């Protein structure tokens, strides 16, 4: 994340962070449930093994909130390609449930019709994610999260050099460094409805991080709400 | 009477069902008895930030 701020305690409770073979950070995730994540899909080709640790706010201290678990099932959504970065959405299932505690709760799901009337239509959602503090930096160890203004389809398609697809939307800035960056894809876009967090995106691409006339690419998930429901039965 | 003023007084989702508001809510909430509310059945609701220690 560039700019932004560091989440305070039990700010960010829904967030994964997907650890390479050798416990770095390399993607995000969302917890959905007691044995699902939500993750990008792109973040599968990233490492060959991976596992998910939850409820890390300082990849450099031990808390002592935090778990590893590991994955037993990778439901990769079967149209995402990395020509088109389209259908860029993957659920996990984890071998041994989350125990849900400080700094360790899942994101609510919205209704479709709902989330596009009422969550889409709000001023800004919220990301959050390990990754880079400014393009060419190096990933936080501490956990950041960011307030992103909603950006209009046709000046996210404008400004775009790739299609952006209806499974696609923008959000943050046109000149303001402040955005997601590398480390934070598969993570939480989430947005607040009467103190309740809704996730309503998954972090996806960007040309670049926080670049002028471009903005972050994040996965519609109100496009994904019947597939994410039939991936967690 | 719609929800697109103050979402229908509801606290999470709302519809405008057989012509009228009706208030939902996500999984781990009950709709109150107001018809309005969310009320979590647990200590760990989704999309409520851990704010307090148990
Ligand atoms: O992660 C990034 N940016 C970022 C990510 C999420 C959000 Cl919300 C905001 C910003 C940048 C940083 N990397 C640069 C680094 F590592 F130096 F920081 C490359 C990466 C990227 O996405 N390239 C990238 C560019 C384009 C496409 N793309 C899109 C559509 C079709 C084909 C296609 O390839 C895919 C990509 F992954
Ligand atoms: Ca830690
Ligand atoms: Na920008």
């Amino acid at each position: 994340i560039v700019g932004g701020q560091e989440c305070k305690d039990g700010e960010c409770p829904w967030q994964a962070l997907l650890i390479n073979e050798e416990n770095e950070g390399f993607c995000g995730g969302t917890i959905l449930s007691e044995f699902y994540i939500l993750t990008a899909a792109h973040c599968l080709y990233q490492a060959k093994r991976f596992k998910v640790r939850v409820g890390d706010r300082n990849t450099e201290q031990e808390e002592g909130g935090e778990a590893v678990h590991e994955v037993e099932v990778v439901i990769k959504h079967n149209r995402f390609t990395k020509e088109t970065y389209d259908f860029d959405i993957a659920v996990l299932r984890l071998k041994t449930p989350i125990t849900f505690r400080m700094n360790v709760a899942p994101a609510c799901l919205p209704e479709r019709d709902w989330a596009e009337s009422t969550l889409m239509t709000q001023k800004t959602g919220i990301v959050s994610g390990f990754g880079r503090t400014h393009e060419k930096g190096r990933q936080s160890t501490r956990l950041k999260m960011l307030e992103v203004p909603y950006v209009d389809r046709n000046s996210c398609k404008l400004s775009s050099s790739f299609i952006i697809t209806q499974n696609m939307f923008c959000a943050g800035y046109d000149t303001k460094q402040e955005d997601a960056c590398q480390g934070d894809s598969g993570g939480p876009h989430v947005t607040r409805f009467k103190d309740t967090y809704f996730v309503t995106g998954i972090v996806s691409w960007g040309e670049g991080c926080a670049r002028k006339g471009k903005y972050g690419i994040y996965t519609k998930v109100t496009a994904f709400l019947k597939w994410i429901d039939r991936s967690m039965k | 009477k719609l929800c697109s003023l103050d979402n229908g007084d509801c606290d999470q989702f709302c519809h405008e069902e057989q012509n009228s508001v009706v208030c939902s809510c996500a999984r781990g909430y009950t709709l109150a008895d107001n018809g309005k509310a969310c009320i979590p059945t647990g200590p760990y609701p989704c999309g409520k930030q851990t704010l307090e220690r148990r």
